[PDB]
DNA sequence: ATCGAGAATCCCGGTGCCGAGGCCGCTCAATTGGTCGTAGACAGCTCTAGCACCGCTTAAACGCACGTACGCGCTGTCCCCCGCGTTTTAACCGCCAAGGGGATTACTCCCTAGTCTCCAGGCACGTGTCAGATATATACATCCGAT
DNA sequence: ATCGGATGTATATATCTGACACGTGCCTGGAGACTAGGGAGTAATCCCCTTGGCGGTTAAAACGCGGGGGACAGCGCGTACGTGCGTTTAAGCGGTGCTAGAGCTGTCTACGACCAATTGAGCGGCCTCGGCACCGGGATTCTCGAT
């Protein structure tokens, strides 16, 4: 008798897990290739220490995570429970991100 | 003709456990003022000892209260973010391997009976 | 620990703690230090620490109080202050007549006025027979107060709501605390311009320091009691204010309350004698006298039964002093004389206006009588013969110029002495001509006529043509704080107040005094028919004109100094006409205004009915009143009443040219000028004269012959109020002896 | 393998000592020790810089303990300021008594 | 300042 | 393939669910790649200048922690 | 005196106004 | 004959053209000055102020409040509302990190 | 009395008009006085701290431009 | 001769201000020339945009309003000064498009 | 009798660059003091960044190259390019004399 | 309305292993002890600029009516995104290779603090205009009914 | 959907007045010409630590496929606040007075750099085992589909 819990049990339970855990999410080699690719524009043929790639990973996840905190408060303040891109644009504008 | 005279250090001249000489050298060698006074890093080492004792204290209380015997940086995350004033001193500071203190907005919690 | 007190000279041979706040209280035993509040009140070092030390249970209560005492006061919150204000037990005096013992209330009981009002010993055996705490007697030793650390601060003073602008502890009240006639404003407010009959809540007046020198160092206790007394008087001015009524309203902790209660009686009697309270038309009879039997042995003859004579007589009588009033005429009142024969209205032949009701004795007396006054509106159109209301711009233009003329006069006089005085009228004229010369500006005939109206209004005010009045001194009295607030029509008339003052006094009518002899042991007074009177002291209140005429023979004669002052003032004069009509013919044009002005056709005629007064504020009856001033007073002296009436009606038919005016059905024309015992309306300063003249005339002779009347009041000349106050003044002087 | 390294500094034994003072039988991990190290450096340049410009405003050229008291009363929020000043005066006077 | 004084309390 | 998509769709889901986000719309992912791209462009544009000033060809950890500090986003745990 | 005037009071020639500045004032 | 009036919003939008257009200082100087003194009495007593410092705190007041209505207005517009409400003030204050 | 209240309801209206706010709800003014009160409490606290350190009884304008600089709200036009 | 500088901006005063702020222990030769050149550039175009945006108000004297919108119109000068209030500046006329009253 | 101290500004220099750009067009005093505190602000940002940048490379000397790097960190993009290009113009225009 | 699969989550138990903690040499930065110009507490004046006070006009603030439009709750309707099996597929991991570049230590040397005097650049200080606010009268631009 | 009061707003023109651009004087900080120790460019090397490749497994990513609930447009109904007019009312002004304290300048002095010998103290190398993972098994709890 297959029966999925619902739209929200995987969500809220998985929010309890991925708030509760500590480790770094987005994978090492695609992120590393990303930083090298953006790095090629300002200067050719760079080199990275590995821990610096972990550092850009950590600040990048913390900045995105805080952005989803705030855009979540944005869309909840519209009596919605779903992030939509104009909410992202709002928090980037409200915070001051929007140049 | 002697330079002994009870060869003592300092931190014990003030009753602390912080390096007055190392902090003192770091005040003279960052170009903050051309002259640096007599007892300034005594005062400043006192302030930093209080702050260190506060954060490590709350990570100790949270360290028992999440069932370990060793402070990990996660306990520094929710140790710092639970006091109001320590959070206000460190509100622009990310600490790595910290994660997020568990916050759930009220509309996300289920609308059960 | 010790059994001795910190304070040097304290006679407490056995200190005990009144606080018992600490579980460690020393009681009657040993303590490291006994803290002294008074010779009979101490608290031990343990209870001190109980509040003062942060680690003690009473610290909260002391810090909270210390905060209120900060957002509310200007004195430092010391533990001793906290104690005297918060912990000291109350004391209350047994009200049983044959007991009257003072009792300490238990520390939890909060004394109220109701408790104090009815308290008897034991109120929670013969409780009244238990000996009085020996500490009570001590309080009445002069050195007792000297060894009080802090001055008393009253709680819930009746004066409090009137003083919300002051720091409570600067006016004798406690920082930890908290429908009157709008005319009662006894206390100066911070940053106020002067106004008449106001006292500073935080400073003793000169006469007060004189009577109570012991308070010059610290006036706190006095001010609290004086302020309370005034507040109580003004709260209910229809009853004599007695110590019994005050005492329940004196709420303060400690034995000091006993000292406060003991002082209230002294201050009450001083306030009464001076005429600040228990005054006005308040009447008091045998066994109700307002001053102790100590003032009663003495006697007085008062000459004249106008506002001044009757004020002094009322005061002295209420004091318990033997008084006889001798009046020349067949009626009392003097320049107060009301015609009650007009339909539904009372019309004064003399005074009827109250100039500045705030703190005015007249306003107080109306309160006491339940009388309402009518406040004048501002509007007073300047109506021309015949019909035209003066253009608002012309009106404003000439008002400005008129007052500008007064400014330069006030500037010219600054460096002139009496020996260089010139008549106000002449000065204004010159300045006016010299201005038209200077600036080519030229005014129309009407503009000139409007200026004449204003001049006429000055003449009405002074009771004289302006060429008689001093440029230097015409407005001398404004050097002193004047009566602020509404000017009103006393619609029932001043006679109601007069009647009330005179009621039950010993007054002899038709008894004109001719001789006063004060050369012997007591004053011999003889009337024109030879009737003899005698008393220890005599007060003369006859009008200035009668003093000038020398109708009373003084022996010894008045001083040359007095005579010069008497003659330096002018016996000012105006006359009134009142007219009754069949209907209110002026309503269309006048539109409810209290009065309307009359633009003079010429300078010579300017004082002939310059202002007309609508004598019914209810706008129902039809009575007009007008005045004759300046030059026009002379022009009317050989005219009979009918002729004056004819000229007034001719004037009205001009002022209301474009309509019809009914005939008057009843009228009067006054002849004060030729009333033998009066011969005037009100005083003014003649050219060469000084305001000091009023003081000189006011000066008693050898504390035996006293003077009152409007012409003796330098602050408040001319008025019923001023005359009334001069009588109160003299009653105080006479009663002091 | 066999060659001189490069002398280095830290705060780590001091943070370990205050850990022995507060909860004496309790461990700490290594990256948390580097967190506290960078924390002590971060606060140290905060009040050092506040002492720099706070001493620059008054036309002085000397950093004394009054300046550090003011600058701690600027960065430390409130209740965190007060006990820092009480420990600071206790360490100045407790130093000075010798 | 004579101006402000209460009339009945400045009779010295 | 995803030249820069790397931050797979479930990876952005995992970061959002660390942030406490229940339901994610459709175009969120491309904009998320854009915002992350702008942030990294500024951070390593500033970091590569620190690596160029020492005339060194290898970016270190102190480089990016210093350049993060300057942008008001200070990050402990590396120096 | 000027104080006798009710209707159409004169205003010119007045001395400067004095203002009580006590300390007891909050 | 008696209407004339305007819509609720013409005086508003024309008023936005005026008060965005002008520049001067528009909280009254003595109530603001008494406000700064009364807030100033708590930390220390018996103070003295230069006048231009009160001007300077007036500038910080207008800058911080006005910018807070910028972000509050974008908050309420992002709810499809043209009228700001106190929860929007609370939102922009949390987004700027003012708790 | 009640200095805070001295910030008038039309003044908060006027600052909203400069901000580009059309319509203002009911309890906006209470919270507006509260927020202004908090901001002036922090700025005045730091300015007083800047003024007690020079041991001077008078607060100047350079004091509070410094205090606004340190809170990341720098304001030109008064020096420094 | 005394003529030695003949450039722009005070090299010596700026050089003093680099030496007397305790930044390094010692300050090289070419540096205040460099920093003075940069500040003359920034000063130059900010006063230029206040120049054209001053002429648009048809005035001759630049008031701080012209520095307000002169900064806030360009992107880069705004991003350099995005945390800086200007006294007597005001705002640019920003109006959100939903507030524009539409109709027929 | 006795006069009073002083205190420098940039106002004559700001006035001179204004005379370079739009020469027949003046300046008001509030805007002059705003420009004054503006150039003090940028001066302390760039000198401060020179301090934080010299304080990393174990160097205790602020030459022009550190000001080049610190300008290439503060100023965004285009005006960084022309700013640094004018800086090379003034170093090279200086030393070639 | 209230009760069972059952699946995720939490509670002990041996294992291991390795990173946390500790111990032994050991360079060098703290330390101690004198000097020394000088920055700065400290006293005193001064005068000036902040605070206090009082009267007058009035723009601005306050307060009452009123109406409509803005907020907001219900209703339906669609679809986009959540959830879960199935494939694949590329990330993770171990190890092996090579060298380019970071860190080190030394070498040499130009260069930027430091001194003293010399002078004009800017900066304090009168000064008198020409740019702008302020009326002041005057013809457009758009709003708002009412048609 | 057009037309007209009307009405707020843009457009010359004077007008005072004063804030700014400017001329006089001065004094001190910019500069100019030296020296000197040291910070740093510059070479060369050590080695290590970044890069690169390659194979083996596979957790994660991709993708297809239900399906339902969440966004959103309509819509009706209340209320609250914008608009405008009479009342007040205290803010601005504008002068007047008083002196507390910023600021100046001088006095005298206790205190931080300069060296310079002395040493243990924190730090790196190098062990060593116990706490956290970590399967591994097992009872609890919560959810979701039933009554
Ligand atoms: C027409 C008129 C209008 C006035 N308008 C006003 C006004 O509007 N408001 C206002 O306040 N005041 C007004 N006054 C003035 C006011 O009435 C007087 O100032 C006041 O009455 C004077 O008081 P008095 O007691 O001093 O003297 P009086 O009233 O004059 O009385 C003196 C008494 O002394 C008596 N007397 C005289 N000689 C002898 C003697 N030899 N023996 C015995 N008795 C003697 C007289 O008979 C008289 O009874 C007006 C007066 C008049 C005449
Ligand atoms: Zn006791
Ligand atoms: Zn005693
Ligand atoms: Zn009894």
């Amino acid at each position: 008798k297959p029966h999925r819990y619902r739209p929200g049990t995987v969500a809220l339970r998985e929010i309890r897990r991925y708030q509760k855990s500590t480790e770094l999410l987005i994978r090492k080699l695609p992120f590393q290739r990303l930083v090298r690719e953006i790095a090629q524009d300002f200067k050719t043929d760079l080199r990275f220490q590995s821990s610096a790639v972990m550092a850009l990973q950590e600040a990048s996840e913390a900045y995105l995570v805080a952005l989803f905190e705030d855009t979540n408060l944005c869309a909840i303040h519209a009596k919605r429970v779903t992030i939509m891109p104009k909410d992202i644009q709002l928090a980037r504008r409200i915070r001051g991100e929007r140049a | 003709g002697k330079t002994r005279a009870k060869a003592k250090t300092r931190s014990s001249r003030a009753g602390l456990q912080f390096p007055v000489g190392r902090v003192h050298r770091l005040l003279r060698k960052g170009n903050y003022a051309e002259r640096v006074g007599a007892g300034a890093p005594v005062y400043l080492a006192a302030v930093l000892e209080y702050l260190t004792a506060e954060i490590l204290e709350l990570a100790g209380n949270a360290a028992r209260d999440n069932k370990k015997t060793r402070i990990i940086p996660r306990h520094l995350q929710l140790a710092v973010r639970n006091d109001e004033e320590l959070n206000k001193l460190l509100g622009r500071v990310t600490i790595a391997q910290g994660g997020v203190l568990p916050n759930i907005q009220s509309v996300l919690l289920p609308k059960k009976t | 620990g010790s059994r001795k007190c910190e304070k040097a000279g304290c006679t407490a041979t056995c200190p005990v703690c009144f606080a018992s706040a600490s579980e460690r209280c020393a009681k009657n035993g040993y303590t490291s230090r006994w803290y002294h509040l008074s010779c009979g009140e101490h608290f031990c070092n343990e209870c001190f620490d109980h509040y003062y030390r942060s680690h003690k249970d009473g610290y909260d209560k002391y810090t909270t109080w210390k905060k209120i005492w900060t957002s509310n006061g200007k004195t430092e919150p010391s533990p001793k202050a906290f104690m005297a204000d918060q912990q000291l037990p109350y004391w209350v005096q047994c009200t049983k007549p044959e007991c009257r013992k003072w009792r300490q209330l238990t520390k939890e009981i909060q004394l109220t006025p109701q408790i104090a009002k009815t308290y008897r010993c034991g109120m929670k055996s013969d409780h009244c027979s238990l000996p009085e705490d020996l500490r009570v007697l001590e309080v009445s030793n002069h050195w007792w107060y000297s060894m009080l650390i802090l001055p008393p601060l009253l709680k819930d003073s009746v004066a409090a709501p009137l003083l919300s602008a002051y720091y409570p502890d600067c006016v004798g009240m406690s920082p930890s605390c908290t429908g009157m006639n709008r005319y009662f404003q006894p206390f100066y407010q911070p940053n106020e311009c002067g106004k008449a009959l106001c006292v500073r809540p935080d400073v003793m007046e000169l006469d007060e320091l004189y009577e109570f020198p012991e308070y010059s160092r610290d006036p706190t206790m006095y001010l609290a009691l004086r302020n309370l007394i005034l507040a109580l008087w003004y709260t209910n001015c229809k009853e004599a204010l007695t110590p019994q009524k005050c005492i329940p309203h004196i709420i303060v902790r400690g034995l000091v309350r006993i000292r406060c209660v003991q002082e209230v009686e002294r201050i009450l009697y001083f306030m009464t004698r001076k005429g600040l309270i228990n005054t006005g038309v308040l009447s008091v009879g045998a066994d109700q006298y307002l001053l102790p039997k100590d003032y009663h042995n003495k006697s007085v003859i008062i000459i004249g039964a106008g506002p001044a004579g009757l004020a002094a007589a009322r005061q002295l009588h209420n004091f318990g002093i033997k008084v006889t009033v001798l009046e020349a005429k067949d009626r009392i009142g003097g320049r107060v004389w009301d015609d009650k024969s007009f339909k539904g209205v009372t019309v004064g032949r003399g005074a009827q206006i109250v100039n500045g009701c705030i703190n005015n004795p007249v306003a107080l007396m109306c309160e006491q009588l339940g009388i309402s006054m009518h406040k004048f509106g501002e509007r007073c159109d300047l109506i021309q013969e015949g019909g035209r209301i003066t253009d608002p711009t012309i009106d404003k233009r000439m008002d400005f110029h008129f007052n500008a003329l007064l400014d330069v006069v006030s500037e010219w006089r600054k460096d002139k002495t009496q020996l260089q005085d010139v008549p106000l009228g002449e000065k204004i004229e010159e300045i006016y001509k010299a201005f038209i010369k200077e600036s080519g500006i030229q005014f129309s005939e009407l503009e000139g006529q409007v200026l004449q109206f204003h001049l006429s209004n000055l003449e009405y005010a002074c009771g004289s043509n302006l060429h008689q009045v001093s440029a230097r001194s015409w407005d001398h009295n404004e050097f002193f704080a004047q009566f602020a607030g509404d000017h009103t029509l006393l619609t029932p008339g001043y006679s109601v107040i007069i009647e009330k003052l005179a009621e039950g006094l010993d007054i002899q009518l038709k008894s004109p005094v001719q001789c006063i002899d004060y050369s012997g042991d007591e004053v011999q007074v003889t009337t024109t028919d030879g009737t003899g009177y005698s008393a220890q002291k005599v007060l003369v209140t006859v009008p200035l004109a009668l003093l000038q005429k020398g109708a009373i023979q003084f022996n010894p004669p008045l001083s040359e100094k007095k005579m010069k002052a008497i003659n330096s003032l002018g016996a000012g004069i105006i006359e009134k006409i009142a007219l009754q009509f069949p209907y209110r013919f002026w309503d269309s044009k006048v539109q409810g205004a209290d009065f309307f002005g009359h633009v003079p056709p010429s300078a010579s005629k300017r004082g002939l009915f310059a202002v007309f007064y609508d004598m019914d504020p209810q706008k129902k009856h039809s009575v007009l009143m007008s005045v004759i001033a300046g030059e026009a007073v002379a022009s009317v002296r050989t005219l009979d009443d009918k002729q004056v009436l004819q000229q007034c009606m001719a004037t009205l038919r001009e002022l209301f040219k474009e309509q019809e005016v009914p005939d008057p059905t009843k009228y009067f024309v006054t002849r004060w000028s030729t009333d033998p015992w009066i011969q005037m309306a009100y005083s003014f300063v003649k050219t060469g004269g000084s305001g000091e003249a009023y003081d000189i005339i006011a000066e008693d002779i050898q504390g035996t012959v006293f003077f009152a009347g409007e012409a003796t009041n330098r602050h408040f000349p001319q008025t019923v109020t001023g005359a009334y106050l001069s009588g109160v003044r003299e009653a105080s002087k006479i009663a002091a002896f | 393998k066999k060659r001189r390294k490069t002398r280095k500094e830290s705060y780590a034994i001091y943070v370990y000592k205050v850990l022995k003072q507060v909860h004496p039988d309790t461990g700490i991990s290594s990256k948390a020790m580097s967190i506290m190290n960078s924390f002590v450096n971060d606060v140290f340049e905060r009040i050092a810089g506040e002492a720099s410009r706070l001493a620059h405003y008054n036309k002085r050229s000397t950093i004394t303990s009054r300046e550090i008291q003011t600058a701690v009363r600027l960065l430390l929020p409130g209740e965190l300021a007060k006990h820092a000043v009480s420990e600071g005066t206790k360490a100045v006077t407790k130093y000075t008594s010798a | 300042d004579p101006h402000f004084h209460h009339f009945l309390l400045s009779q010295t | 393939r995803d030249n820069i998509q790397g931050i797979t769709k479930p990876a952005i889901r995992r970061l959002a669910r660390r942030g406490g986000v229940k339901r994610i719309s459709g175009l969120i992912y491309e904009e998320t790649r854009g915002v992350l791209k702008v942030f990294l462009e500024n951070v390593i544009r500033d970091a590569v200048t620190y690596t160029e000033h020492a005339k060194r060809k290898t970016v270190t950890a102190m480089d990016v922690v210093y350049a993060l500090k300057r942008q008001g986003r200070t990050l402990y745990g590396f120096g | 005196a000027r104080t006798m005037q009710t209707a159409r009071k004169s205003t010119g020639g007045k001395a400067p106004r004095k203002q009580l500045a006590t300390k007891a004032a909050r």
